[PDB]
């Protein structure tokens, strides 16, 4: 078995990245504003 | 005759001297319920099963030949004239458009 | 006879059936405590011809066979175990009931039944009894003087003697609840006995468990809601007749068969 | 000879239809009922060669079908807190004492001596549903979350889900009596699902679904069936008197 | 029976409960604390024949 | 079997179904926004056998070709839209409209439907809700602190608190209007559904954009008029009397016919 296979560097690491955003188009089967306020103030 | 029978040992016989469809004779599940589709496939059902559970279990094999190339054979069954075998062989093909 | 014959046989024993059960409610207004009926009818036999499987081609699917059926059975009636209506009797004997729960009752044969009615006086003992002489339970035995006689919201029945001026309880008066109602088997006598479809008796007293409270000096009346009954029984002519026609047209129909 | 045994498939033809409309009549007043159309067929057709080229003779008038109006039908106030109706398609699930399950449009419920939900007959419906034992009242919602409510715990503890069934193809369920239908290879599997969602129906409370049998419908109907039965019966003394009169000689 | 009949008689069953609530209201003059009763009606499902 | 006796059949289910509409609209009073319907008719195909044009001579024309036809189909029912008669139910949690109009609603599907009703209440959470626990929309949500709820004309829904003394606004009641009124698919519980033949709705405040306004304490009655529907139940009732009386009539025939 090889070493990159079943070990990782110190240095070397992942991290997470998370935000907001809108969709637009999607024919219709959008949010219904009227229960989700935060897409209408966006 | 379409008079079919079945023995209690499943042996699907009009009158004695069976049916032969789709290899040798026609045998079919004791518990019979047998039901004869539009083209001839044979389907059947266990008395005391759900009803979606009727795979066909077997097939009725039909025969076109009239007349000049039928003859009567000292039975209540016909055969072929001896004609009409330097032709279609002694065994007939099944013809796909006889239907039930 | 004919497969018809028998069908329509059944939708006439069936309106009458219903027929029968509409008669025993209507006439059964001013009873006390009594509840509704209504019947539940239920189709027979389908005679299979061609089953709804019963692959049809190679590839096809043969869908919804063919089969007959017959009959139109009713299998059972359900009683309404709803609060029915007060009224004033007057009577400090007259107990009606707020809510679920029954009064037991000892037979003659020192089996229980069960009453949802109030009509209850006194023997010549001094014992509760109920308008044929059924000594209820628990037993209560007014004393010979007593002069009022009350019947708290939670049951404790008191009397009042002369000169005593404390209201001396005399006994406790308890319903007793089923975990289903409908199931009992009524034995007329506006009686109910347990069958072991209603569950065991669990007996409390008013107002805990579930049970109902108590009101004296009223009666509850049959909950029988008169022009449900009106329009059902229109029904069930209208029905009677259409069956009627149905036997009609299968008699003429083998007339000419005979004739034949 | 011919026409006796042509005359004698009608005759059989009519006696179905007849046979059907006394079990629609019938079953009028019974809960969840669904009226039944029988659908006539025609037998082979003999061919005579001519030396178009050919006409053909016939034969018969074969039942092939009968099938079930899934419509909704009208609504009966029943003043019992138990009994359901559908709005829209779907059927109760209930479980048959083999094990096996059948599916019910008949909303007339009741309870058993252990409190579960079972149907007029003792079927318990699907999944088990059971009424704690001092409930002062029960109400079924329209999405089916069914609840009681108890000795003066100020909200209904919830007891359980009504879910429903819908098929690909209702008219394709087998009856088998008690107002009880089983799944077939013609219907499809059943896709369970709640009520208001996946296209099955609402649930009503206090309300049972009646037979959607139009009498209107059935009367002319049988009006059809007898003079259909009379015309047919006078071929079959024709042919009758014809061969007499061919033997005569 | 007929579907008229059926919906004559949930509007039978309708005016009878109205008339309840009347005649409830109607015996509690007189009652201290008492409040009076309305009831709101809602007409049962549409069957449809052809589609909007 | 015979031509007379399937038009007959068709003729009595249209007044069947006459008489179900005149039914459905007469149990229908005293419900709040109840629109009357009518249902309209339409005859089915006619089996033309001599052609109207097809000139006998080379001069001549035929006029008149001969045409039998069946059927009395009946093609829909329209429902009328028309202001009913406020009634003074001096409730401040009933609203009506004067004009078009229409209250969006969202079912607990999430899918929003529209009714014609003011009898609305507030739940425990102080939301609008109507009669079955429909949250109105836009969301409308009480203040615990409140002790009248007062709606303008244009819709504007405002709260007085204690100590307070001032009318703080809470809320907007915005109309729903369609461009065709009549299109609309009633599910029951007073509420109808978007279709493709009503068209997309249209919000806007009362009064402004053709939409109504909003009478606080007052309800909208059903706009059935009592009368007519008396009227029309007696003919329907003769109608189908003779309808009927021309199935006799066929039935008479047929029966002589098979006599021979």
């Amino acid at each position: 078995e090889r070493i990159r296979d079943l070990t990782s560097v110190q240095g070397v690491r992942e991290n997470s990245l998370i935000g907001y955003g809108l969709v637009v188009g999607l024919d219709g089967t959008g949010d219904q504003t009227t229960q989700t306020p935060f897409t209408t103030q966006t | 005759n379409g008079n079919i029978q079945v023995g209690p040992t499943g042996q699907l016989t009009i009158q004695g001297h069976p049916v032969i469809g789709e290899g040798g004779p026609i045998t079919v599940p004791e518990g019979s319920e047998i039901t004869i589709a539009a083209d001839g496939t044979i389907s059947a059902l266990n008395p005391g099963d759900p009803p979606n559970t009727v795979a066909p279990v077997g097939r009725l094999k039909l025969v076109k030949a009239e007349g000049n190339e039928v003859q009567r054979s000292d039975d209540g069954l016909f055969r072929l004239t001896a004609e009409a075998q330097a032709e279609r062989g002694a065994v007939l093909a099944a013809d796909p458009s006889i239907r039930i | 006879m004919i497969s018809s014959l028998w069908i329509a046989k059944t939708g006439l024993d069936a309106q009458q059936t219903n027929m029968d059960v509409i008669a025993n409610n209507l006439a059964n207004v001013s009873t006390n405590g009594f509840k509704r009926q209504r019947a539940v009818f239920e189709d027979l036999l389908y005679q299979t011809i061609r089953q709804p499987g019963a692959q049809s081609s190679e590839q096809t699917t043969l869908p919804s066979g063919l089969q007959i059926g017959t009959g139109v059975r009713p299998v059972a009636t359900e009683r309404l175990h709803s609060q029915g209506n007060l009224s004033q009797t007057n009577n400090s004997k007259d107990v009606a009931i707020k809510g679920q729960g029954f009064f037991q009752v000892m037979l003659p044969d020192g089996t229980s039944a069960y009453t949802r009615d109030g009509s209850f006086q006194v023997d010549q003992n001094g014992q509760l009894v109920t308008a044929g002489g059924f000594q209820v339970q628990p037993a209560i035995t007014i004393p010979a003087n007593a002069l009022s006689i009350t019947i708290g919201r939670d049951g404790v029945v008191s009397v009042t003697q002369q000169g005593q001026a404390a209201p001396v309880q005399v006994g406790q008066l308890n319903l007793t609840t089923f975990m289903n109602d409908t199931g009992l088997e009524s034995i007329g006598e506006n009686l109910y006995i347990e069958t072991q479809s209603s569950g065991a008796p669990n007996e409390s007293t008013p107002g805990l468990n579930g049970a109902g409270l108590l009101y004296q000096g009223y009666v509850e009346t049959s909950n029988v809601n008169v022009a449900e009954e009106l329009v059902n029984m229109i029904q069930v002519q209208r029905a009677y007749e259409i069956n009627s026609k149905a036997v009609s047209t299968t008699d003429q129909m083998l007339q000419k068969l005979t004739q034949l």
